[PDB]
């Protein structure tokens, strides 16, 4: 369960993407516990001591025993969702004059221009946050756009965390910014279009052997290989799998069917090879072939022994791993009927899952 | 021609006050085999082409007069003598090359050649302002229709418009380099424009490479041009200066999983002209040739309907050799002609094609 109620909370990852970037809801019965009004200005205290204000809103699906949050805050603190948190009722401090400037990774240091009032101006309204933050304005047209993001070097009132109001002077400079906070386009799992039964589902596996292996997998359950996912991939399969890491904070290698083929004998299996080397010092990792079907979907019928090496090749590196520094590979495919069930017993994944498509909810 | 020239320097022709065919730039045109020194040799040849018709019916000696060396000259003829005779060397491939076809050569239509503009054209101009604009347009279109009527022209259309030069990758030119196993090459190809960003990278017909080899052991089942086309999609992006054009007779028969959205997204359908387009189409073809109106150009409008551009395009040339003008068995430009024209040319006989493309474009 997610429990854990009162003035102090834990911390779930909100059910909608939600319109604004301070929003934090919460129930009438959840409000009435730490006694404040909707909307109110409350300074959260958590792990890592790492600290943010945000406005209160409403479900009326909620439980008391969680909160429904944003993104922006856990990115900016880097929480994984499941983190005990603790909140409290502070009186508002409010900027006088604030000075922005965005990331070095997101704009290359390419980025320049105008709308210091058309952004910030109708961002000015009511954005709780906390100094030396990375805040982000959304807006205008989309497809190239995820967010907008600006990390905070200074607020003209020092070592304080301040709400935006109406009143403050606004900056832009356009010059260096620390990067330390994320892009957005690292994923967070509100990237995810529904399939909430399916997340979770997918994320308690992965997850609780990622976290603490020296229980769930010594004192529980048995940690598993890999996943593999099904129905149309390309849409979902690599942005989850990518949502399942950047989340999880376990790192992400990346592997491409297509290059492989496209080599031979030694770099294929050199890279295959030189993957899971590399992922030996960053384990516990993911790992995920989008194209495993394209690899191996070998159902006799096939022709050369370098693709049977290599697929081979596969077959012992699964097997050679310790279970230890666990790490998981994960594949995609559009149906399962294609790839190939030598793939599918113990030694290798043993799991597969089936994803779906969107309905009239789902979208 | 600044390498002929050198060579130019070295006869005492004269040039550009004494224009005429000996021009470089004009003889440049027929060559490629060679490069800078071949040059060398072929100017040798040219020469070696004057002195085999003087110096043997000279028959000269020892003793060399002068008045040779002054009443002998290289004329225009022995170049092309030289032309003609070919020692082909330079790598196997297709290159990079500048057409003159523009919006002034295509008459088409209008619609869809419009749609051309924000698709390639504004994409290369302000690659980093979308990103302010917050948007990422495709990765490249597919173009699919009646055989023929120029959908190949059309690329070359926006290949001059986009001021970059331009390489058309048709599907018998893989399968010549692809006996070589050189597909491999074919995606240097692609790195190559790179290189020569900005540049136009254009996969015709693309529907070409399976027919012929079945389902046979390429990659297996799929192919490894298909494979070279995933990874040559790999390096490529939207950001890149470069397009990826498609254009295809059956964009559907091969592995649809290539074609898939995020591969080529656009799906645009070329129409067969009209008797307007036929009509404009036609301007285009009968002002560059002498025109005797007899022909009324909208009755044989009338006559043409149901022709595609292809046909049209045949038309228009077919019953200009009927036709004879400024040499002595002449028949000037009649309805005759064009009626005669209209049996030997091939309507659409199908429908068939022409409704699963309509079909299936709309719903």
């Amino acid at each position: 369960m997610e429990s854990n109620n009162g003035i102090i909370l834990r911390v779930a990852e909100a059910n909608s993407t939600d319109p604004g970037m301070s929003r934090v809801r919460l129930d009438e019965s959840s409000r009435r516990l730490l006694d404040a009004e909707i909307g109110d200005v409350v300074e959260i205290e958590k792990v890592r001591k790492t600290v943010g204000r945000v406005y209160r809103a409403r479900p009326e699906d909620e439980n008391k025993g969680i909160v429904r949050i944003d993104s922006v805050m856990r990115n900016n603190c880097g929480a994984s969702i499941g983190d005990k948190v603790k909140v409290r009722k502070v009186r508002t401090e409010i900027a006088k004059k604030v000075t922005l400037a965005p990331i070095i990774r997101k704009d290359q240091r390419l980025k320049f221009g105008e709308g210091i009032e058309e952004y910030v101006q109708r961002a000015l309204i009511r954005r709780p946050m906390l100094e030396q933050d990375n805040i982000s304005v959304p807006g205008l047209t989309l497809a190239g756009q995820t967010g907008l993001l600006f990390k905070v070097v200074k607020t003209l009132p020092s070592k304080v965390p301040v709400e935006i109001g109406e009143e403050t002077k606004i900056e832009i400079r356009e010059e260096p910014a620390s990067e330390v906070l994320e892009e957005v386009s690292r994923i967070s799992y509100e990237d995810i279009g529904g399939l909430s039964e399916q997340l979770g589902k997918i994320r308690e596996m992965i997850e609780l052997p990622l976290k603490h292996p020296e229980l769930f997998e010594r004192l529980g359950i048995t940690p598993p290989k890999g996943v593999i996912l099904y129905g149309p991939p390309g849409t979902g399969k690599t942005l989850i799998a990518r949502a399942v890491a950047n989340e999880s904070g376990a790192n992400f290698l990346s592997i491409n069917g297509p290059e492989i083929m496209s080599k031979y004998y030694g770099q294929s299996e050199q890279k295959l090879r030189e993957i899971f080397s590399k992922a030996e010092e960053t384990a516990p990792s993911i790992i995920f072939i989008d194209e495993i079907d394209s690899i191996a979907p070998k159902r006799e019928e096939v022709q050369g022994e370098v693709e049977r090496r290599v697929v081979a090749q596969l077959l012992t590196l699964m097997d050679g791993m310790k279970e230890r520094g666990h790490v998981i590979v994960i594949g995609a495919t559009n149906r399962i009927d294609a790839i190939d069930p030598a793939l599918r017993r113990p030694g290798r994944f043993d799991r597969e899952i089936e994803i779906g498509v969107p309905d009239r909810n789902g979208r | 021609k600044e390498i002929l020239m050198i060579h130019t320097r070295n006869m005492p022709l004269g040039m550009s006050e004494e224009e005429k065919n000996k021009f470089l730039e004009e003889m440049a045109d027929y060559t490629y085999g060679f490069v800078g020194a071949d040059l060398a040799a072929l100017v040798r040849e040219s020469a070696m082409n004057a002195l085999r018709r003087y110096l043997p019916e000279i028959d000269l000696d020892k003793p060399i007069p002068t008045e040779i060396l002054e009443k002998m000259v290289v004329t225009e003829d022995d170049f092309k003598n030289a032309l003609k005779s070919i020692e082909p060397s330079s790598l196997r491939e297709v290159m990079v090359e500048v057409p003159n076809v523009h919006w002034d050569d295509i008459g088409g239509l209008e619609d869809v050649k419009r749609e051309i503009k924000e698709t390639v054209e504004l994409p290369l101009l302000k690659p980093d302002v979308f990103k302010r604009l917050g948007i990422r347009p495709s990765k490249g279109f597919l173009l699919y229709g009646p055989p023929g009527v120029g959908k190949t022209l059309l690329a070359k259309a926006v290949a001059t418009e986009s001021n970059a030069n331009f390489i058309s990758i048709k599907g018998p030119e893989v399968l010549s380099k692809w006996v070589g196993e050189s597909e491999k090459a074919i995606r240097e190809i692609f790195k190559k424009a790179k290189q020569v960003a900005p540049a136009i990278v254009f996969l015709d017909e693309i529907d070409s490479i399976a027919p012929r080899r079945g389902t046979t052991s390429d990659s297996g089942v799929t192919e490894r041009i298909v494979n070279q086309l995933l990874t040559s999609l790999d390096g490529i992006e939207v950001m890149n200066g470069v397009v990826v054009i498609g254009a295809t007779n059956r964009p559907d028969i091969m592995d649809p999983a290539l074609l898939r959205a995020g591969r080529f997204d656009k799906l645009i359908y070329i129409p067969p002209p009209d008797k307007e387009a036929r009509l404009s189409i036609l301007k285009v073809h009968t002002k560059n040739m002498p025109l005797a109106p007899d022909v009324d150009l909208n009755d044989i409008a009338q006559r043409t309907e149901g022709y595609v551009g292809a046909d049209l395009e045949n038309l228009c040339r077919e019953a200009g050799m009927n036709a004879y003008r400024e040499n002595p068995d002449a028949t000037s430009v009649s309805q005759k002609n064009f009626l005669d024209a209209l049996k030997t040319i091939r309507p659409s006989v199908d429908e068939e094609v022409i409704k699963f493309y309509r079909t299936l474009s709309e719903t």
